[PDB]
RNA sequence: GGUGAAAUUCUUGGAUUUAUUGAAGACUAACUACUGCGAAAGCAUUUGCCAAGGACGUUUUCAUUAAUCAAGAACGAAAGUUAGGGGAUCGAAGAUGAUCAGAUACCGUCGUAGUCUUAACCAUAAACUAUGCCGACUAGGGAUCGGGUGGUGUUUUUUUAAUGACCCACUCGGCACCUUACGAGAAAUCAAAGUCUUUGGGUUCUGGGGGGAGUAUGGUCGCAAGGCUGAAACUUAAAGGAAUUG
RNA sequence: AUUAUUGCUCUUCAACGAGGAAUUCCUAGUAAGCGCAAGUCAUCAGCUUGCGUUGAUUACGUCCCUGCCCUUUGUACACACC
C-alpha cells in the first residue's frame, strides 16, 4: 500500500493502543 | 402587443469643445410622461468613443474617452469629460518581453475643482548599437524615472481644469517632457499617460459647463 | 454617415451572446443568443447557431433604427479561460455580411491583476 | 450568367482527407495575366479547362 | 534514475518560485516549470477580413490583434499542445521552432 | 448554467447579458527570464520610515582573533491546534446530480472547517542539488548579474564638454549553460562525483542484507495531533541499483 | 428408393413490385453475366477446382474509417498484459 497510507494505518493503530492502555493506567 | 420601439422617445448625442465633431450619436429613452419623464431620469449616462473616431485622424487609434451627459435641451444633450482609457490591444502590444516596464501615478486637483488620478507607462528601449539581447534598467533607475514622472505629472494638472488638461493631454505635451527629463537617466520607448479617472467632481455650476458650447 | 450603437459580443463556450445597445450602453436594442436559435444544449455555442442569432439580431437592429455599430468582443474572463469562444467570429462575420456597418472594435475580456483562486483545486480538473 | 473559363497550368496535389480532391492553379483564357488556384472533383492533368462558376474566390486546404 | 539536469524545469538558485494555474485544467504548477505560449492571433480571422473591410467604414481600418499568454500544466501541455515526446537526445535541444 | 454528453440548479423575482455607482476581503496578472537577493523556510504594486547584508574598491585599522562542530539555541512551506478579528474567493467534512455491476470516488452542485490577520502553539515536507562545511590543486568556450580599471569607442548637441545609456578589452566575486575529458564511476553521468591498492590537508554527521519497523518499551517535548530518542523475538535468499535486449 | 436418390409428363401456380440497420467482393480480357469439364460418384451439385465464352462503368488517389507494420517513449512485465 502507499507508504503514506501505511503510515496513516499505523498512526491510528497506535492511537488505539494508546487508548486501550489508558483504560488500565 | 407592445414593442417599446413603437413608444420610445429618441435622441442624438452632442460632444464638448476641444476636439473635432461635436455630433456623436443616437440614443433611446421613453416618452417624457407625467411621472417618470425622459429628462431627469437618465441623461446622466456616459459614452465611450475612440477619439480617432472623434478627431478624424488615425494617429490616435488608441486612447478612448469617457463622456458624461450633464444637461439637456430639446433633442440636444451635451456632454463633458469623465475619463480617458487606452485600447486593450495597444498595451498588449507595447508590453513585450526582454525589456523593463515602468508605471507611476498620482491623485490631484484642478482649477475648476475636479479631482482625478492620472497614469503613466514607459518601457526601456534597446539603444541603436546595443549588443546584449535585452536592456534592463537598474531599479535605482526605475525609482528615479517614477519620481520625476510624478514631479512632472503633478505640475501638468491643476492648470486650468481638465479643460486645459484635456487641451494638454490631446497633443501629448506630457509625453515628451517625460521623454526629456528622463533621457538624462535611461533610454525608454513608448511612454504615454495611458489612463486617467474621475472620482470627485465639484458642483454642477450650469454656468461653467456651458462655456464649451456654442 | 450612419447611426451608431454598440455590439458587444460575449462569446464563451456552451453559448454565444450577441446584443446591440445604445452607444451609452444604458439602453438596449435587441439581444438573442446562440442557445436560442437551436435546441440541443451541446450545440448551444456552435458557429451555425450564433450565425442564425446574428441574423435575428441584425434584423431588429436595422428594423428599429441602428444603421451601424462598433463591436466589443468578450470571453468569459475573470479567473477563467480568457480565450475567444467558437461562435464569436461566426457572429461578427454574420453581422457584417448581413447588411450592417463596422467601425473600430476592441476586446473587453476582463483580465485581473490576477487572483481570486481559480476553481477546481490544486490538482486540476482531472479526467 | 457570367461564364468563366480557366486553363489548368499546374497540378499541385491531393487535398481532402479522402483525397479525391486535387489542388490546381489555372490561367483564365478571356484576358490572362492573372491566376487563381481551384479545387477539382474529377481526375485532372495539365492544359485542361475548368468552368469556374464564379470567377473570383479560391480555397486552400481541405479536411 | 534522474531524467533531466534542469530537473522538472528551469530553477537554479532560488528554491521557491510561485505557482500558476493551468489554462486547461487549472492544475497548479510552479511558474518556472510552467510551459507557455503567447496566443497572438487576429480578432477577425482568415475569411472574415475581406467581409470585414467590405462592410465597414474607414479606409481598410487598421486591425488590432489579441495577445494573451498561455499557461499549460505539462499533462495539458502533453495531451495536446507543445510536447510530443523526444528521443533521449532531442530532449536536450532547447531551440524552439 | 454546466458537461464527452447530461442532470441537480437559476429564471415575472425579467433571470443570463447591459449600464451607472458602492461595499467586503484576497491577490499582485502582463513586464518574468536557464535573471536578483536570503542561513534555510522563502521573497515580485507604490511611496515614508527602521535597522540589516554580500560583492567590489582600499599603500586604512587590529593581528592568529580562525576551521569545523556532541550538548544547547535562533529561525523554520503547508496543514493542524488555542483566543480574538476576518470570512470576498476557492474550498478536507457532509449533502447531492450523474456515471458504475458497484461508485463511499473521478466529473457537476450545495458548502462546514479552512484559506486572510493578530497573540500564542506545533517543528514537520521528495524542507531536493535526493549530493556537509573550510582550504589547495587539475581544462577549454561563449553568454550573463553586481563591482571596479583601462579607451585621441559609438549614440545623446549646445559650443565643446560634464553627464547617462550603449560598445570593446581586462579583472574580482554571483546565478547558470556549453564542449571536452588528462581523470572518476556498477553504470546513468560527474569541473567534481577529479587529484584513491601510486590508498593520509582539516573537521562534522549518517549507513553495514531484507522484513519484522520507525513497531514494542522507557525517557522527553506538546493543549492535542503528534516530535525527538528508539529496540528485540521471529522470519527470510534475496530485496536493491544502473544499463541491455525483448 | 417409404422419410418421397435422380430423370420425364400432366396438373396444382405460393412468396417475391429491387429489398431497414447493416455488410461482402473487386482495377482489364479484370467486374459482372454465361455455361462446360474435373473432384465426389452405383445412383444424386443448388458445392468446389479449373476452363473458355460475352465483356463494361470507375480509381491509377489518399490516411477519413478499419487492419497491420515502423520508429520514438514508459515499464516494477521476461511464463513477457491471458
Ligand atoms: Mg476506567
Ligand atoms: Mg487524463
Ligand atoms: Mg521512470
Ligand atoms: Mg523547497
Ligand atoms: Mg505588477
Ligand atoms: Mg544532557
Ligand atoms: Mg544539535
Ligand atoms: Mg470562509
Ligand atoms: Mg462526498
Ligand atoms: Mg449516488
Ligand atoms: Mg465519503
Ligand atoms: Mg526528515
Ligand atoms: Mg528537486
Ligand atoms: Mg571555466
Ligand atoms: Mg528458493
Ligand atoms: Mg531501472
Ligand atoms: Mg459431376
Ligand atoms: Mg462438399
Ligand atoms: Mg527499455
Ligand atoms: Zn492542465
Amino acid at each position: 500500500m502507499r507508504a503514506k497510507w501505511r503510515k496513516k494505518r499505523t498512526r491510528r493503530l497506535k492511537r488505539k493502543r494508546r487508548k486501550v492502555r489508558a483504560r488500565s493506567k | 402587443v407592445v414593442d417599446p420601439f413603437t413608444r420610445k422617445e429618441w435622441f442624438d448625442i452632442k460632444a464638448p469643445s476641444t476636439f473635432e465633431n461635436r455630433n456623436v450619436g443616437k440614443t433611446l429613452v421613453n416618452k417624457s410622461t407625467g411621472l417618470k419623464s425622459a429628462s431627469d431620469a437618465l441623461k446622466g449616462r456616459v459614452v465611450e468613443v475612440c477619439l480617432a473616431d472623434l478627431q478624424g485622424s488615425e494617429d490616435h487609434s488608441f486612447r478612448k474617452i469617457k463622456l458624461r451627459v450633464d444637461e439637456v435641451q430639446g433633442k440636444n444633450l451635451l456632454t463633458n469629460f469623465h475619463g480617458m482609457d487606452f485600447t486593450t490591444d495597444k498595451l498588449r502590444s507595447m508590453v513585450r518581453k526582454w525589456q523593463t516596464l515602468i508605471e507611476a501615478n498620482v491623485t490631484v486637483k484642478t482649477s475648476d475643482d475636479y479631482v482625478l488620478r492620472i497614469f503613466a507607462i514607459a518601457f526601456t528601449r534597446k539603444q541603436a548599437n546595443q549588443v546584449k539581447r535585452h536592456s534592463y534598467a537598474q531599479s535605482s533607475h526605475i525609482r528615479a524615472i517614477r519620481k520625476v514622472i510624478s514631479e512632472i505629472l503633478t505640475k501638468e494638472v491643476q492648470g486650468s481644469t481638465l479643460a486645459q488638461l484635456t487641451s494638454k493631454l490631446i497633443p501629448e505635451v506630457i509625453n515628451k517632457e517625460i521623454e526629456n527629463a528622463t533621457k538624462d537617466i535611461f533610454p525608454l520607448q513608448n511612454i504615454h499617460v495611458r489612463k486617467v479617472k474621475l472620482l470627485k467632481q465639484p458642483k454642477f455650476d450650469v454656468g461653467a459647463l456651458m462655456a464649451l458650447h456654442g | 454617415s450612419q447611426v451608431f450603437g454598440v455590439a458587444r459580443i460575449y462569446a464563451s463556450f456552451n453559448d454565444t451572446f450577441v446584443h446591440v445597445t445604445d452607444l451609452s450602453g444604458k439602453e438596449t436594442i435587441a439581444r438573442v443568443t446562440g442557445g436560442m436559435k437551436v435546441k440541443a444544449d451541446r450545440d448551444e455555442s456552435s458557429p451555425y447557431a450564433a450565425m442564425l442569432a446574428a441574423q435575428d439580431v441584425a434584423a431588429k437592429c436595422k428594423e428599429v433604427g441602428i444603421t451601424a455599430v462598433h463591436v466589443k468582443i468578450r470571453a468569459t474572463g475573470g479567473t477563467r479561460t480568457k480565450t475567444p469562444g467558437p461562435g464569436g467570429q461566426a457572429a461578427l462575420r454574420a453581422l457584417a455580411r448581413s447588411g450592417l456597418r463596422i467601425g473600430r472594435i476592441e476586446d473587453v475580456t476582463p483580465v485581473p491583476s490576477d487572483s481570486t483562486r481559480k476553481k477546481g483545486g490544486r490538482r486540476g480538473r482531472r479526467l | 450568367t457570367p461564364v468563366t473559363l480557366a486553363k489548368v497550368i499546374k497540378v499541385l496535389g491531393r487535398t481532402g482527407s479522402r483525397g479525391g480532391v486535387t489542388q490546381v492553379r489555372v490561367e483564365f483564357l478571356e484576358d490572362t495575366s492573372r491566376t487563381i488556384v481551384r479545387n477539382v472533383k474529377g481526375p485532372v492533368r495539365e492544359n485542361d479547362i475548368l468552368v469556374l462558376m464564379e470567377s473570383e474566390r479560391e480555397a486552400r486546404r481541405l479536411r | 534514475p534522474k531524467k533531466r539536469a534542469s530537473n522538472g524545469r528551469n530553477k537554479k538558485g532560488r528554491g521557491h518560485v510561485k505557482p500558476v494555474r493551468c489554462v486547461n485544467c487549472s492544475k497548479s504548477i510552479p511558474k518556472d516549470k510552467a510551459i507557455k505560449r503567447m496566443a497572438i492571433r487576429n480578432i477577425v480571422e482568415a475569411a472574415a477580413v475581406r467581409d470585414l473591410s467590405e462592410a465597414s467604414v474607414y479606409p481598410e481600418y487598421a486591425l488590432p490583434k489579441t495577445y494573451n499568454k498561455l499557461h499549460y500544466c505539462v499533462s495539458c501541455a502533453i495531451h495536446a499542445r507543445i510536447v510530443r515526446v523526444r528521443s533521449r537526445e532531442d530532449r536536450k535541444n532547447r531551440a524552439p521552432p
